[PDB]
């Protein structure tokens, strides 16, 4: 649910 | 016709030509860095089942594109807002004067703010974006989706980014520029003309994203017909 981290 | 029509009708062109099997590629000769973007996306969160899609630009600005289809963008000075309504009409606004009715919306976004700069890797963070002109504002998202492959985030000013879950590499597509900037696995990037890479042809690996991206672009351009057919009654 999101971008890399 | 729009920024996506011409983006479609760029993309068919080199697709078309078959750029893979060209005689002799020489995609090195497509290259063009002057052309690399102003802005694309360097983080994003999908908090899409509650509240909306939250992101950052490279120039570390942030925006969301709440739910309901309104917009809050706030400058890379950590101050100045943009409030975007259904509707369109922009308001100029700040987090430290601002309406009360919009204490829930800001808040998401310092929230998103906060997430991305704790968390997230920055996109892109080895290239020095194109310095933009007189015009060149702030872009917001005009529209996204994401498949079992990639998020594909379509931009105010035309530009289409797909971003490739599995091998992390990403595309940004530029209308204006009739360029594409592809971002390999190992974070290096290049920028190329379209007509160039038409011209010289590339490598199986840029050639099979620019299919998908066509796909992708096939289907930004659906949806945008089919709102703007129910806008016009």
């Amino acid at each position: 649910l999101h971008s890399t981290a | 016709d729009c920024h996506l029509s011409d983006m479609l009708q760029q993309l068919h062109s080199v697709n078309a030509s078959k750029p893979s099997e060209r005689g002799l590629v020489r995609q090195e000769e497509a290259e063009d860095p002057a052309c690399i973007p102003i802005f694309w996306v360097s983080k994003w969160v999908d908090y899409s089942d509650k509240y909306g899609l939250g992101y950052q630009l490279c120039d570390n600005s942030v925006g969301v594109l709440f739910n309901d289809s309104t917009r809050l963008i706030l400058y890379n000075d950590g101050d100045s807002l943009q409030y975007i309504e259904r509707d369109g009409t922009e308001s100029y606004l700040t987090v430290s004067s601002h309406p009360n009715s919009l204490m829930k919306k800001i808040t998401l976004l310092k929230y998103f703010r906060n997430y991305m700069s704790e968390h997230l890797l920055k996109a892109g963070a080895n290239i020095t974006p194109r310095e933009g002109d007189e015009l060149a504002r702030l872009p917001y998202l005009r529209t996204w989706f994401r498949t079992r492959s990639a998020i594909i985030l379509h931009l105010s000013n035309g530009s289409v980014q797909i971003n490739f879950f599995q091998d992390h590499t990403k595309l940004i597509l530029c209308p204006l520029m009739a360029a594409v900037t592809y971002i390999d696995e190992k974070r290096d990037f290049r920028t190329y003309r379209l007509s160039l890479l038409e011209e010289y042809g590339c490598c199986k690996e840029l050639a099979s994203r620019l299919r998908y991206a066509r796909t992708m672009v096939d289907k930004l351009l659906s949806s945008r017909s089919a709102s703007n057919r129910l806008k016009a009654s």
